[PDB]
DNA sequence: CGCCCAGCGAGCGAGCGAGCGCCGAGCCCCAACCGCCGCCA
DNA sequence: TGGCGGCGGTTGGGGCTCGGCGCTCGCTCGCTCGCTGGGCG
């Protein structure tokens, strides 16, 4: 339950804030003595006693005015007279059951009206702003503050005696806090060892909209373009929403950076209804390998469930149902990046903060063999990059796509196979030796994510083996 | 017009009232036991200006 | 029978925003120059 | 035993930026102030 913080000006000076008041006015307002209640340890001699009792009719008749107007006589209020640095005023409190912000205004207004009518009796104060409502800004710009039950604690209740003069209210958890010190601090204590997030109109939408990038597997500008150019528009008409852009792309991007496995992004959605006209399922079994094996083979590698084996090779000369699939892959996939065997002292320069390592027509080098073994085998390693600081690759799943024999690891100027066991032994030889015809066509994204789902709506017992099974 | 009232202490009296010379005095009227000495007298004026500032020092 | 509530409505202005504009500092990238090094008897 | 030539840093200045305060447009809604209609019957 909100609340509405009123400032309500005490005037301190009757002869020049209440020019020509009556003089029983003043004399009723000085006989009226008041004392403090037995259990108090406030001191009298710094309380008034005059603009106390001022105070306090002042703050009855608008609780009186206010339970009037509003039908809410059960509504929760705090009142807290105090002395300013030149002036006393009251942190009047009353909650919003049944006054909306678009009512409070004439409320307020009427209020005023009747306090001067009956209590000054006609005579409006000279102070300045002597009745209003504590807004969000200064000025006429900010609206109503509504401000929340740990206001209290966090601006009144620290106030002491010296600043403090008295205070009603009718909350069962702020009774005795209103003539003790002791108490006040006690509660203040106790808020501030009691104690994330925020909720506003402007960052709701954001949180939806960020979540909406990642659904959609957007991780560009051009990729917001490419689902709608008139809500990419949308998003970018002030420099506050040009930020916003970068922000979230930012922010995309780290958040896919931890996702939890990279077919969590290619496997489809909804399921396949025609797989032979998928080019993936021709190149396939074109080469001569069971297409619902070779699926079961790639969501098992893809899926990190080998583990050490989890790797592919695909063989035979280039273009031969290898290097189309792997191209669709990488055009799929968010990020990707080539295997530079040129450059055999910082290979996997293009790989970096990507989350698939392709292998085109490129042969194994001897510089990096160790390290990548490591990422081969299931396990974690820093490697260098090429002018840049190391970076930690997961495991991560490795496809191949060459025409030598990657056993013949070279070593700068020349050639060695001791490392062919153990590349061999993680690995998944397809001998891939049929050539695709000119008129076959590149393979598409939704092929691959047609492929990816229905090696998922059909699997099998994959073997752990060097030599896949071909189709009989 | 708005402004606080001069309140003060007792110690407001020794400091601007007493201090003054004959010239910026002519009669004065009280009655506590300690000031009614200092009325028309300067020395008992500056002996209670003395105590003051022993006092307050 | 010429008034009756009295039921209805049509604004109605003092409010409420909220939304923009124009500074106001406050970061941020960029270009005309300093330190240090290569180049020959 | 000797001096004449270029390259990375600056570092304030023109510029973008996010905020504040300040103002200026739509909406509003208890209140007011009439106009009139079964009913008196």
């Amino acid at each position: 339950p909100g609340f509405y913080e009123i400032v309500i000006k005490v005037p301190s000076d009757l002869d020049e804030h209440l020019p020509g008041i009556s003089d029983s006015f003043v004399n009723w307002v000085a006989e009226k003595e008041w004392e403090l209640p037995p259990d108090s340890d406030m001191d009298l001699n710094l309380i008034e006693q005059a603009p106390l009792t001022v105070a306090e009719k002042l703050q009855r008749d608008f609780l009186t005015e206010w339970r009037r107007v509003s039908k809410a006589p059960e509504a929760l209020f705090f009142v807290q007279f105090e002395k300013g640095e030149s002036y006393f005023h009251m942190h009047v409190l009353v909650e919003t059951t049944g006054v909306k912000s678009m009512v409070l205004g004439r409320f307020l207004s009427q209020i005023r009206e009747k306090l001067i009518q009956r209590i000054y009796r006609g005579i409006e104060p000279t102070l300045p702003n002597w009745f209003a409502v504590t807004k969000t800004r200064n000025g006429a710009g900010g609206g109503n503050k509504v401000v929340d039950e740990s206001y209290i604690p966090n601006y009144l209740l620290p106030k002491t005696q010296p600043e403090l003069q008295w205070a009603w209210t009718n909350m069962e958890q702020y009774l005795s806090a209103c003539l003790n010190l002791t108490e006040r601090k006690r509660l203040v204590a106790q808020h501030l060892t009691h104690v994330p997030v925020i909720r506003s109109k402007t960052s709701a939408r954001y949180m939806e909209l960020v979540g909406w990038l990642v659904d959609k597997g957007i991780t560009s500008e051009k990729q917001w373009i490419q689902e709608d150019q008139a809500s990419y528009i949308s998003f970018n008409a002030a420099s506050n929403s040009r930020s916003q852009i970068k922000a979230a792309l930012d922010n995309a991007g780290k958040i896919m950076s931890l996702t939890k496995t990279a077919p969590d992004y290619l496997v489809g959605q909804q399921p396949v209804e025609d797989i032979s006209s998928n080019r993936i399922y021709k190149i396939l079994e074109l080469n001569g390998y069971d297409p619902q094996y070779a699926a079961s083979v790639f969501l098992g590698w893809a899926t990190k469930k080998f583990g050490k084996r989890n790797t592919i090779w695909l063989f035979g000369p280039a273009t031969t149902g290898k290097t189309n699939i792997a191209e669709a892959i990488a055009h799929t996939v968010p990020f990707y990046g080539c295997v530079n065997w040129t450059n055999e002292n910082f290979p996997f320069n293009d790989c970096v903060d990507k989350m698939v390592i392709w292998w085109e027509e490129g042969k194994m080098t001897a510089k990096v063999v160790e390290s990548a073994k490591a990422i081969l085998g299931g396990s974690k390693v820093r490697v260098d990059q090429k002018c840049k600081s190391s970076a930690q690759i997961d495991p991560t799943p490795v496809i191949v796509t060459s025409n030598t024999n990657m056993c013949a690891v070279i070593d700068g100027n020349s050639t060695t196979f001791e490392h062919q066991q153990p590349l061999q032994d993680r690995m998944f030889k397809f001998e891939l030796t049929r050539r695709l015809d000119h008129d076959f066509g590149k393979v598409t994204k939704q092929e691959v994510k047609d492929f990816f789902r229905w090696a998922k709506d059909h699997v099998v017992e994959v073997e752990h083996e060097f030599y896949v099974k071909k189709g009989g | 017009a708005g402004g606080g009232n001069k309140v003060v202490d007792e110690s407001y009296i020794p400091n601007y009232l007493l201090p003054k010379t004959q010239p910026e005095l002519q009669w004065a009227w009280t009655n506590m036991e300690q000031y009614l000495s200092a009325c028309l007298n300067l020395t008992e004026r500056k002996r209670l200006v003395a105590q003051h500032l022993t006092h307050v020092s």
